[PDB]
RNA sequence: UUAAUUGCGAUAACGAACGAGACCUUAACCUACUAAAUAGUGGUGCUAGCAUUUGCUGGUUAUCCACUUCUUAGAGGGACUAUCGGUUUCAAGCCGAUGGAAGUUUGAGGCAAUAACAGGUCUGUGAUGCCCUUAGACGUUCUGGGCCGCACGCGCGCUACACUGACGGAGCCAGCGAGUCUAACCUUGGCCGAGAGGUCUUGGUAAUCUUGUGAAACUCCGUCGUGCUGGGGAUAGAGCAUUGUAAUUAUUGCUCUUCAACGAGGAAUUCCUAGUAAGCGCAAGUCAUCAGCUUGCGUUGAUUACGUCCCUGCCCUUUGUACACAC
C-alpha cells in the first residue's frame, strides 16, 4: 500500500535531525543532495527517503 | 437474377437404383442419399455430365441423369485416376471398383465374413462387436448394448 | 436406459425453392409497400427458399425497384425508391 | 556373444540416459546436456541456469 | 563444431561434472571449490584446498594424475591442461569446508552436538556475520528429528541470499 | 430504413426504456422468509437495458432465420416505441411487477 | 585482414569491461574499426517440475541462463592483432578472434 | 536539406514508423494509400485526425508509413499514433508552437491514445491454469 | 494526372485480372483441374468451377508483384487455411503444391513472371505492362 | 488505515533478529564513446505506366558522406502519496484535480520465517540397515506378449449441437522459440516430382537461412438457407506414403462412401476483477516421423471495480471448554 516502513521514517528523520539547514521542501533539489549524503544501496530506497523528508518538511513549514 | 418458369414436370422425388433421392434440393446433395457417391463424388459425376451446377434436382432432364448414373456405374470407364472410388484393389479381384448403394453394406458383410471365417484378429472383434482401430474400450463404449 | 432429451415438436415449414408463376408474380406486385427488403424479409412473409430470396433480391436490383443501401455480405439492406 | 547386446538401443527411449545417474526418465535432452530433471535441480546453479522468474 | 549456444550449456556441464569429480577424491584434503580458466588451446583449472600439501604430493604425485584424470576423461590433447592448487584463505567463511568438516567429524566418531557447537563457534571466529548447521536424521532415536544451531542473524528472503548467502 | 426519425435516439429511446426503475432482491431471513424490492441506480439501469437487448437478440436470431442484426433491431423498434411484447420490456416490467409484490 | 573478434560470455559486466578495454586498447594503436554492436540476449529458458516425484501441486521453475554476444569490427596487422587479443584476458569471459 | 521528420505510434505490439515531409499532400501505409483499405469500420479510424482539423494541416505534407507486428486492428491503431505524432512533431520543429499546441489539445480531447501510446501490455501466463489468473479445474471427488 | 499501381483498390483488382485472363483465354491450363483437393485441410474444392484458376493465377500475380521473391512453399503456406480434424482442435495445414506451382509456370508461359535471383520468382516487365490496361476500367469510371 | 506485527502512537518495557518490505526480472523516453548496409537509409544503376511539373516497390558488393527516436538495454536518468483540492487527536494515511512510456506499493513473477505432516518420493541418485542372496534366482540381459483388456462408476480434458454459422474463394497481420562430428536435425529452391519423403545441397560461429516469421484465428464477395441440413472421417471398409533389423489390437499423414449420439445438457459444480476473462493459434518439453497434455506465450478482445462476511475458509483479539494431535 501507500504507507512507507521504518527503513526509510528513520532514515528520512534523522537526516532531517542533522542535515536540516542543507535541505528544503522540493522533492527534486533533494534527491540529488539524499544520494550524496548518505549512502542509499538503491535507486528506489533513495526515492522514497527524499519522499518522506520533504513531507516532514512540508510539515515542519506549519508548526 | 435469372428466374423460370415452374411447370409440373418438377418431381419432388428421384428413383435412382431404387432408392428415394430428393428433389427441391440441390442435385449435389441429392445424389448423398445413395450410399456410396457424396459431396465429392457428386461433384465429380457432375462435372463429367456437364450439368449446370446452379441448377436444383427439381428440372434435370431423364438424360442427364442418364448419363450421372453411367458415371456412378463404371466410374473407371471415364478414365477416372483411382483414388476417388472407395474400393481399390479388391482382394477378391484386384481390379479398381467402386460400391453401389446395395453393393457396398454386401461387400461390406464379404470382407467382414472373410475376416471371421479366417478368424483373424479383426473379423473376431467385428464378430464381438469392440472397436477394432485400437480405440481403448475401457472408458467410451458403455451405452451401446 | 434413460437418454436425457426434450424432443420439442416443429411446426413442418414448407419454403417453396422453385417458384412458379403463382409466387413470380406476387412477390413482383408486393415488394412496394415494404419499408425494408432483405432475405429473411422475404422468406418471412412470403415463404420463398433462402437462396430464392438473395437470387430474387439479385434480380429486383438487376432491373431495379428495390434500391439497395448496404450491399454487405450476410445482411442485406435494400430499400424502395420513392 | 552377439546376442548379449544384439537388440538395438540406438534410438527411442533406451539410447538416452541421465549422464550423472544413467536413469532413462526426465531427461533433458534440449541443448544437449542430458541430465535427469532431479540431478538437474542440483546442478542448474553450476550450470549456469539461475531462477529470476 | 558446436553453437555458441549449446556450447555454453556444456561449459557449465563440464564444470559441473569437474565440480563433482574433484569432491570425493579430495574430501580428505579441505577441497572447497573450482573455477575453469578457458585458453585457445590451454585450460587453467585451478583448485582451492584446505591443504595444499597433501594435493600436492611428493614431487607432484598428488597434483598430477588428477591432472591425467581430467585430460583423460574429456579426450584433450596432451598438455592442454594446467592443473594448479592454492591456500584459501577464510576457511570459516566456505560453507563447503565447514559442511565437510563436521562430515569427517562425525565419521571419526565425535559427538554430534559438539561437533556443530564447535562449527559455529570456529565460523563465529572467521568474522562471519551469521551461520547455521541443521542436523537431520536418527539423533538417540530411531526416529529422526532435524534440530538446529545459529547465531548472528541470516537472511532468507530476497536476492541478497543469493550472494550474501553461502549454502 | 424503418421509424423515419434520427435512428441514433431510437437505441437511447430503447436503453430509457427498458431500465428496470425497481427490482427485488434477495433477503436470508429465518430461512426462508421472502425477497424485498429495492431501488435501482441508473447505472445498474443501462447495465440490465443494454443486457436485456443483447440477450434477446441472441435468442431470437438463434436457430432461426432472422439476423442479429435485424432481430436486434426489432428488439429496439419495440423498447424504444413501447410495446410490451420486446424481450427486454416484458423482462423489464416482470421484474418490477416481481418487486411490487415482493416489497 | 578485415578480422572480426567475436565475444559470447554470459556476465555481462565481464563482457561490458573486456570490450571496453578491447577497443581503447585498439584505439591506443590509433587503428581503424567499429564500435560494439549489441546482439540481442539469447535466454536459455529450461522449464521443469519442481518435485522430484509425481506427487502435490503442479508447481514449475524456470531456470534461465542469459547468453551475451558481441562483435567488433577491426582493420589491424595479426602481428600486432595476437598480442592484443591475448593479453587482460578475463576469466568467464569468452573473447575469440576469427580470420576472413 | 528537405525538411523531414521520422516519429513513431505504438500498439500493443505493433508499430507504425511515419516519415513526414513538406511534400504534396499524400498519405499512405505500407506502400499503398492509407485510404483503401477499405473494411468500412476502421476508415474513420485513420480519418479521425484529418477528419475533425481538416486538410489545412494536410495540404503540402507528404506522409508515408510503415507498420508491422500485431494484427489488422493494432497496426491500423500504430497507423493513427504515427500519423498523429508526425503532424505534432512537423509543427514542432517547423510550424509555429501554436498550431502544433491546439492541435495536441484537440487531439487529446478527442482521444488520449492518439498522443499516449497505450500502456496496456499483457500479462504473461502463470503455471497452474490456462492463462494469467485463470485456473484448469478443482476437481474434490 | 498520374498513374501507379496500388494506388487502385485491392479487392477489384483481383476479380478484375482474373477475368481478362478468362477473356483472353492464353493462361495454358493442362485441364486436370477441378479434380484435386485444391488443399489437403480444404475438403470441398472450389465452387466457382469455370473459374478458381483465372483468379488463383490473379491472385498470385498480384502476390508475387508486392513480393520480392517468393517459392512454391512460401505461396502453400500463404493459401492454406485450417484443417478440421474433426474431434481433434485445429492446426494450420498448407496446400498442395501443384496448384501453386503449375498456376506459376503458367504466368512464366505466358509472361507474367520471370525467375529471379536467389531462387523464385518475379513479378516481370511483360507482367506490369498488362496492368495499365486492368486499371484503365478503374481510372476511367470513377474520373 | 491496512490487497501488511505497515506505521502513528497509550506503553513494564528496552533494545533487537527473522518474515513483510526492501531486493532481483519486463514493457519503455537517454537521441551524446548502445549497430553491422544482421532495420525505414538521405544520393549510386535502370526496367517495365502518366504527366516531357515535383511517384510506387527490386537490387553489384569494403568510395562513402553533418546516420540512429522501431523488436537492441550501460553511466548522473524518470513516477517520490508532484503540486493542489478536500477527510482524519493535521499521525501514519482512505478519496479527487490537469501531469508525465505508466500513480491504491506502476503491472506480473522469483526469492520467501518459526514450529509441523509418520504429507510424497527407497521407482532420480553409484544416498542409505533387512530379503532360505554370489555358477538353475528378484542381479545381467535376448524373443514374444502388455497400463495398446471391457459388464461398469468417477476425475482432468478435446470437438459440437450451427446463420453472430458451415463451405468456396480471395486479402493477408503478431510473439515467445528452436535448428548440424564418429553430424543426413532446421523440409529453404532447380527433384518433372504433385499430402509423405528419397534427388542436390549452393545455405549463417543461427536479425542478411527456414522466417523482413510469409501461419492458423480474422476479414470485401459468393455458395445452403432453420432441416438431425453443406452443423456430419464419431464409428466401419477400401486403397496411397515416410520414421522404425520389426507397427496386426488404426504409429502417424493422405483420398474416397453412410449418417452415430448430439437440438442453449438434471441435481451438482469450477475458474475468473484487466488489455484480465473468454475466442484463437504458434514455439518448446516429450519426440524415430507425427501428441487431444504441459510450459510458455503471443492475436481478437466482454457486465460490476464506492462490495460483503449471512458465501465456505484464513488473521488478530476477547470469552467457554469435561478437547490435547486437540470436534
Amino acid at each position: 500500500g501507500r504507507v512507507r516502513t521504518k527503513t526509510v521514517k528513520r532514515a528520512s528523520k534523522a537526516l532531517i535531525e542533522r542535515y536540516y539547514p542543507k535541505l528544503t521542501l522540493d522533492f527534486q533539489t533533494n534527491k540529488r543532495l539524499c544520494d550524496e549524503i548518505a549512502t542509499i544501496q538503491s535507486k528506489r530506497l533513495r526515492n522514497k527517503i527524499a519522499g518522506y523528508t520533504t513531507h516532514l518538511m512540508k510539515r515542519i513549514q506549519k508548526g | 437474377s435469372l428466374v423460370v418458369q415452374e411447370q409440373g414436370s418438377f418431381q419432388h422425388i428421384l428413383r435412382l437404383l431404387n432408392t428415394n433421392v430428393d428433389g427441391n434440393i440441390k442435385i449435389v446433395y441429392a445424389l448423398t442419399t445413395i450410399k456410396g457417391v457424396g459431396r465429392r463424388y457428386s461433384n465429380l459425376v457432375c462435372k463429367k455430365a456437364d450439368v449446370d451446377l446452379h441448377k436444383r434436382a427439381g428440372e434435370l432432364t431423364q438424360e442427364e441423369l442418364e448419363r450421372i448414373v453411367q458415371i456412378m456405374q463404371n466410374p473407371t470407364h471415364y478414365k477416372i485416376p483411382a483414388w476417388f472410388l472407395n474400393r481399390q484393389n479388391d482382394i477378391t479381384d484386384g481390379k479398381d471398383y467402386h460400391t453401389l448403394a446395395n453393393n457396398v453394406e454386401s461387400k461390406l458383410r464379404d470382407d467382414l465374413e472373410r475376416l471371421k471365417k479366417i478368424r483373424a484378429h479383426r473379423g473376431i472383434r467385428h464378430f464381438w462387436g469392440l472397436r477394432v482401430r485400437g480405440q481403448h474400450t475401457k472408458t467410451t463404449g458403455r451405452r451401446r448394448a | 436406459k434413460k437418454k436425457w432429451s426434450k424432443k420439442s415438436m416443429k411446426d413442418r415449414a414448407q419454403h417453396a425453392v422453385i417458384l412458379d408463376q403463382e409466387k413470380y408474380d406476387r412477390i413482383l406486385k408486393e415488394v412496394p409497400t415494404y419499408r425494408y427488403v432483405s432475405v429473411s424479409v422475404l422468406v418471412d412473409r412470403l415463404k420463398i427458399g433462402g437462396s430464392l430470396a438473395r437470387i430474387a433480391l439479385r434480380h429486383l436490383e438487376k432491373e431495379g425497384i428495390i434500391k439497395p443501401i448496404s450491399k454487405h455480405s450476410k445482411q442485406a439492406i435494400y430499400t424502395r425508391a420513392t | 556373444e552377439n546376442v548379449w547386446f544384439s537388440h538395438p538401443r540406438r534410438y527411442g527411449k533406451g539410447s538416452r540416459q541421465c549422464r550423472v545417474c544413467s536413469s532413462h526418465t526426465g531427461l533433458i535432452r534440449k541443448y544437449g546436456l542430458n541430465i535427469c530433471r532431479q540431478c538437474f535441480r542440483e546442478k542448474a546453479n553450476d550450470i549456469g541456469f539461475n531462477k529470476f522468474r | 563444431l558446436i553453437s555458441k549456444k549449446r556450447k555454453l550449456v556444456a561449459d557449465g556441464v563440464f564444470y559441473a561434472e569437474l565440480n563433482e569429480f574433484f569432491t570425493r577424491e579430495l574430501a580428505e584434503e579441505g577441497y572447497s571449490g573450482v573455477e575453469v580458466r578457458v585458453t585457445p588451446t590451454k585450460t587453467e583449472v585451478i583448485i582451492r584446498a584446505t591443504r595444499t600439501q597433501d594435493v600436492l604430493g611428493e614431487n607432484g604425485r598428488r597434483i598430477n594424475e588428477l591432472t591425467l584424470l581430467v585430460q583423460k576423461r574429456f579426450k584433450y590433447a596432451p598438455g592442454t591442461i594446467v592443473l594448479y592448487a592454492e591456500r584459501v584463505q577464510d576457511r570459516g567463511l566456505s560453507a563447503v569446508a565447514q559442511a565437510e568438516s563436521m562430515k569427517f567429524k562425525l565419521l571419526n566418531g565425535l559427538a554430534i552436538r559438539r561437533a556443530a557447537y564447535g562449527v559455529v563457534r570456529y565460523v563465529m571466529e572467521s568474522g562471519a556475520k551469521g551461520c547455521e548447521v541443521v542436523v537431520s536424521g536418527k539423533l538417540r532415536a530411531a526416529r529422526a528429528k532435524a534440530m538446529k544451531f545459529a547465531d548472528g542473524f541470516l537472511i532468507h528472503s530476497g536476492q541478497p541470499v543469493n550472494d550474501f548467502i553461502d549454502t | 430504413v424503418l421509424t423515419d426519425q434520427n435512428p441514433i435516439q431510437v437505441v437511447v429511446d430503447a436503453i430509457t426504456n427498458t431500465g428496470p426503475r425497481e427490482d427485488t432482491t434477495r433477503v436470508g431471513g429465518g430461512g426462508a422468509a421472502r425477497r424485498q424490492a429495492v431501488d435501482v441506480s441508473p447505472l445498474r439501469r443501462v447495465n440490465q437495458a443494454i443486457a436485456l437487448l443483447t440477450i434477446g437478440a441472441r435468442e431470437a436470431a438463434f436457430r432461426n432465420i432472422k439476423t442479429i442484426a435485424e432481430t436486434l433491431a426489432e428488439e429496439l423498434i419495440n423498447a424504444a416505441k413501447g410495446s410490451s411484447t420486446s424481450y427486454a420490456i416484458k423482462k423489464k416490467d416482470e421484474l418490477e411487477r416481481v418487486a411490487k409484490s415482493n416489497r | 585482414i578485415k578480422i572480426r573478434i567475436t565475444l559470447t560470455s554470459t556476465k555481462v559486466k565481464q563482457l561490458e569491461n573486456v570490450s571496453s578495454n578491447i577497443v581503447k586498447n585498439a584505439e591506443q594503436h590509433n587503428l581503424v574499426k567499429k564500435g560494439p554492436v549489441r546482439l540481442p540476449t539469447k535466454v536459455l529458458k529450461i522449464s521443469t517440475r519442481k518435485t522430484p516425484n509425481g506427487e502435490g501441486s503442479k508447481t514449475w521453475e524456470t531456470y534461465e541462463m542469459r547468453i551475451h554476444k558481441r562483435y567488433i569490427d577491426l582493420e589491424a596487422p595479426v602481428q600486432i592483432v595476437k598480442r592484443i587479443t591475448q593479453i587482460t584476458i578475463e576469466p568467464g569471459v569468452d573473447v575469440e578472434v576469427v580470420v576472413a | 536539406a528537405v525538411p523531414s521528420v521520422q516519429t513513431f505510434g505504438k500498439k500493443k505490439s505493433a508499430t507504425a514508423v511515419a516519415h513526414v515531409k513538406a511534400g504534396k499532400g499524400l498519405i499512405k501505409v505500407n506502400g499503398s494509400p492509407i485510404t483503401l483499405v477499405e473494411p468500412e469500420i476502421l476508415r474513420f479510424k485513420v480519418y479521425e485526425p484529418l477528419l475533425l482539423v481538416g486538410l489545412d494541416k494536410f495540404s503540402n505534407i507528404d506522409i508515408r508509413v510503415r507498420v508491422t507486428g500485431g494484427g489488422h486492428v493494432s497496426q491500423v491503431y500504430a497507423i493513427r499514433q504515427a500519423i498523429a505524432k508526425g503532424l505534432v512533431a512537423y509543427h514542432q520543429k517547423y510550424v509555429d508552437e501554436q498550431s502544433k499546441n491546439e492541435l495536441k489539445k484537440a487531439f487529446t480531447s478527442y482521444d488520449r491514445t492518439l498522443l499516449i501510446a497505450d500502456s496496456r501490455r499483457p500479462e504473461p501466463k502463470k503455471f497452474g491454469g490456462k492463462g494469467a489468473r485463470s485456473r484448469f479445474q478443482k476437481s474434490y471427488r | 494526372p498520374g498513374v501507379s499501381v496500388r494506388d487502385v483498390a485491392a479487392q477489384d483488382f483481383i476479380n478484375a485480372y482474373a477475368s481478362f485472363l478468362q477473356r483472353q483465354g492464353k493462361l495454358e491450363v493442362p485441364g486436370y483441374v477441378d479434380i484435386v483437393k485444391t488443399s489437403s485441410g480444404n475438403e470441398m474444392p472450389p465452387q466457382d468451377a469455370e473459374g478458381w484458376f483465372y483468379k488463383r493465377a490473379a491472385s498470385v500475380a498480384r502476390h508475387i508483384y508486392m513480393r520480392k521473391q517468393v517459392g512454391v512453399g512460401k505461396l502453400n503456406k500463404l493459401y492454406g487455411g485450417a484443417k478440421s480434424r474433426g474431434v481433434r482442435p485445429y492446426k494450420h495445414i498448407d496446400a498442395s503444391g501443384s496448384i501453386n506451382r503449375k498456376v506459376l509456370q503458367a504466368l512464366e508461359k505466358i509472361g507474367i513472371v520471370e525467375i529471379s535471383p536467389k531462387g523464385g520468382r518475379r513479378i516481370s516487365e511483360n507482367g506490369q505492362r498488362d496492368l495499365d490496361r486492368i486499371a484503365a476500367q478503374t481510372l476511367e469510371e470513377d474520373e
